[PDB]
């Protein structure tokens, strides 16, 4: 059950769900396995906030174990299309897609909690059928792997060759290690 | 007169001093005998507040009318225009004292019986340990 | 959980769900597997917006892996019927039906995001029973295959023969490749 | 979820569901497998509209693969009983039961989208038990077959012999072919 | 999703679901397999309507493939117990339990649509256990059978012997056949 | 779906559920299998009505095949404790627990519909475990049997020895048979 | 569904569910298997009710067959913590955990219905794994068993030795037997 | 079902759910298995409360058997970040993560009920695959184990080596034992 909170406004008191109340403050929650349905919801939230104030910065809390690539690209392209700088924060963990979206945030506005755990790996897929069809699908995942590695190098700043070697197998990076790699910019230990 | 027509001062509805104006008509606009007159106010029930109102709306038809009548019933000098006039900075006013003027406010307080029924038989508790000895009785309004 | 947003209007504050708020701005979301129920919902939104303002253009955000053909034709026929031009934007991906609806948009108003993935294939179906019944259903699906190819050639602008060759097996086209093929017109890289 | 819509009236702004809003305009959606529960809902909608304005027509949008005969027959008798004419429009497809309701519409008001597929077949059923019981159920379904063919011939205008031969096996009819057969009257290609 | 309908009167505008709007007009919908929960709901509607007005007639639309016998008797006894005459209209079909409730309606106020199918059969039951318990349960179902036949004969007007022979096995009937048999009084074809 | 209803009051119209509307008239519905959750709901209604008017009687409509004994005893104890006389009514059927609650009603206010079927049987249960545990549980169910028979004899008025013989095996009692047995006081043939 | 109730009192009329209505009267329903979620809810009600009037008593109705121990201690500790005396009443039954909470009530304010049943037994649990881990878990449950017997002895007044012998195996106690044992203080037969 | 309560505010009366009412008083409930979805809900509540009043303390009630390590870290990092002091309380039980979050509370504001239990154990995990990837995942769970033992040592005040010896295998600590160990500061026996 989601709790309801009261907001005091000039017109009068209004009741908001905990997630809607934070949405009003330009906070979007990315949680759980990434998929088409939740991704379109995040996309709608981003576009809605852009119209309200395209100058103020949006925030995207990321606690997810990853998911579909296509659903994630919709969020990534939306973050880059809109004018507001999307400030990504990592809570708990950020897997392949959560990390790709985390590093996709605006330069200087990417953060991670001290005990968060980031992980980056190559795409996962499979196909059953004729040899001809297998070749077709095999080339796509390779292109997706190359396309995702190119973008990671652009945001993190690491060379494309280094990203390939590190992304060949699951690599776990702590919050300080992620700062050196380039996935994040700073760590939020305490409120100053 | 009718209480529903009356409204708080400074609004387009009406003013409470019109009650004295109606009384002045019968007395041939003589304040001396008017001070010894009797007044009747109908439909006073509509002036009551409904419930739990913060008053931000500044209710005019209701609580506002009561606040103005307070001094009138106990007795205070009132500026009444001559006839068919509204209060304004003009000097067309008549000082009338309501100290000796009786008032009889009559209204049909619909729903008051339920309030009385509650207090008399509200009861205490609903469970096994509650006291439900009080028995609701069928009585005329 | 779908979040709720507040819209300021002359009458006063109003509360809308994130999807309904965007519907007010002539935005329809086509997400997930295409089927009869979701398609009828999209049809109802197109008709509703037509009445409100038949001059303004409607937008359709397609992120789907495809689905039933019959359900898609209900959407396609509705788009061509109504006077408003329907602008199709591909988010994440657009499979066989999603791609058919994507290219079916108004000429010049079809868009695609940079990292989107478009795939077009021929219809797939199956029937179990007597040989006589097989001949009936086999002829029907072939007719649909020809009909779908004829419509794609019209929107894309490619020859019918070329479409048959390319759609014989799954073909994946990126956003720039789709522009050349004719499925989409331009790419929305950044807000201008 | 269904998107809410706002309707402007003399009293003020009012909120309506997308389906309920269209119901106010005498539009009923027949979607999915025909069953007793949904059929009674359609029947209730028809009776309600008849009371509001028996002179104005009713528009039934059919996109379904068919279903129970008893449930579908409760809709047919309701359409013929009520005074207002019931216009039938086929979106996507209209199978055996959906086609019977489609052709059962008011003469001259039956319509079909250009890419819609209308399939007609004979009733199918089964029973398990004693031979005496099988004879009872076999005679009943055969009687139903003649009843449906008799009514289909009346609406389409074709002879009973032709309907019996054509519906002996699954027969798929396109929107133009349906016009010649008599199942529908006109094709709504574009709004004029 | 049941649609919402607005009732407009001088006092104001009220929103009701389609089923509740018809309830104000003394229309009760009997749909699906009969059971204790659905039957209890129908009983509550009869008592509620009786309280509002014990003189106005109550309508009952029946479309159900029978069900539990005990649940049905609650509806039947309630109809006879309350002063208002309960009219019965068969939509689609009326099986063993539905037919018993259909013919149980007030004399002269039992109707059926022209294409409705009415089927009557004897009760069905089973018990597993000791021989002594079987005799107890077997005697009970036979008593129920005789009781149902007696009531059906009273409403239909046919002899008890004729009802026993006819109900030994499933006997499908049509709307015209039901009129002569006595299950219904008239057929509603067109509003005139 | 539960159909909502509207009631007219001087303060204004109020929407109520069908069951809630009848609850205002001191009507409680005991339907389906008896269990802890449903029983607690009936207990809460009995206490709520006692507070409103401890002098006015309460009408309990029973239609159930029985259930847990502990849950039923909660209802039975509550009925005796509250000052209002609980007028039990048997709709459809009343099994072991349903009948125990039926006969538990106030003397002279126990009714049964003419076609209802009452049934009474001894408690049934089972335990798996060591012989010592079996002895303990067997003693408890036998005590429950003696307690229930003792109470049934009190309400019915029959001797304890007669109740034991009749309850050894399932015994089905019609409405007239129950009157002479003592389970119910009279039959409700009609309102008048 | 739970039936809604209204309170016709001054300061407006308020509609609440039957359970919430009783909660206003300081009545908490403990029903079904004890678990963390239901126990947490009961804790909130106890803490909530304390704020309004710490002097007024709180009533707890127990018809539970037992459950987890940890969840039960959360309720027991809350009852002893708060200032208002918690009056426990047994409806239907009170098993091991329900009985522990029943006897835990305030001295002199523990009641039981005449036909209610009570049972007390030692804790049951199990662990699968290494012998070293088994010793850890076996020691833990034995400590819990000793702790529970100590508290039960305190409330009931019996010696620790007697409680240990009686709780070795399931012991079923009737309402009068419970009074002698000390689990409850008195019985509520009829309202005075 | 969650009950609803009324609050007597200056601007009339408002209805709140039992959990939302306590949230207004800076009380958050952590119950059940820890996971990403519930953890993101607690984080939202902590951030919302900080905005309302940073000086006032936030109360957290932990009755849980543990869960995902990453989800718990989101809660732990959030507590340390926010300026207000989070006062943890243990009701029923506090497992590995529940204990970690319990001891994470502000020094001097960690409490435990007298009959509560605590359990601390090392992390649990597993992976299936090649030897190379097994070595990778094995290093992280070992690193997570060391990180969790370092933080627990800080709050408890015990040496790191001592925590490792105890956490190697499941350990059960009573409320007084936890005080000596350092997991909690004091016990809440009765209100003073």
């Amino acid at each position: 059950l989601v709790p309801m909170v009261i907001e005091q406004t000039s017109r009068g008191e209004r009741s908001f769900d905990i997630y809607s109340r934070l949405l009003k403050e330009r906070v979007i929650f990315l949680t759980g396995q990434v998929e088409d349905h939740m991704a379109n919801l995040i996309v709608a939230q981003m576009l809605f906030l852009e119209a309200e104030n395209p100058e103020k910065d949006i925030y995207l809390y990321i606690n997810s174990p990853g998911g579909v690539i296509t659903a994630g690209m919709s969020i990534y392209d939306t973050m880059q299309f809109i004018k507001p700088d999307v400030s990504t924060i990592c809570m708990g963990q950020a897997a392949s897609m959560g990390a790709f979206l985390l590093t996709a945030g605006a330069k200087g506005k990417r953060f991670c909690l001290p005990n968060s755990r980031v992980m980056i790996h190559q795409p996962l897929g499979g196909y059953q059928g004729q040899a001809t069809d297998i070749e077709i699908h095999a080339r796509e995942i390779l292109k997706v792997k190359g396309r995702m590695n190119e973008l990671m190098a652009l945001h993190t700043g690491q060379s494309l060759e280094q990203i390939e070697r590190d992304t060949e197998r699951d690599r776990f990076l702590s919050a300080p290690e992620a700062v050196e790699y380039g996935l994040v910019d700073s760590i939020l230990t305490h409120r100053n | 007169a009718d209480a529903t027509t009356l409204t708080e001062a400074g609004y387009v509805g009406e003013d409470v001093e019109n009650i004295i104006q109606k009384l002045l008509q019968k007395c041939d606009y003589d304040v001396q005998k008017a001070q010894r007159g009797i007044v009747y106010i109908d439909e006073i029930d509509k002036i009551s507040r409904k419930s739990d109102n913060p008053s931000i709306t500044r209710d005019v038809s209701g609580e506002g009318v009561q606040q103005a009548l307070l001094k009138l019933i106990e007795g205070t000098v009132a500026a009444v225009p001559p006839q068919g006039g509204r209060k304004h900075p003009q000097q067309e006013f008549l000082q009338v004292d309501t100290s000796k003027i009786l008032f009889i406010c009559g209204g049909a307080f619909a729903g008051l019986d339920k309030v009385i029924s509650h207090r008399v038989e509200t009861g205490s508790g609903i469970g096994f340990g509650a006291t439900v000895k009080a028995k609701s009785d069928k009585a005329s309004e």
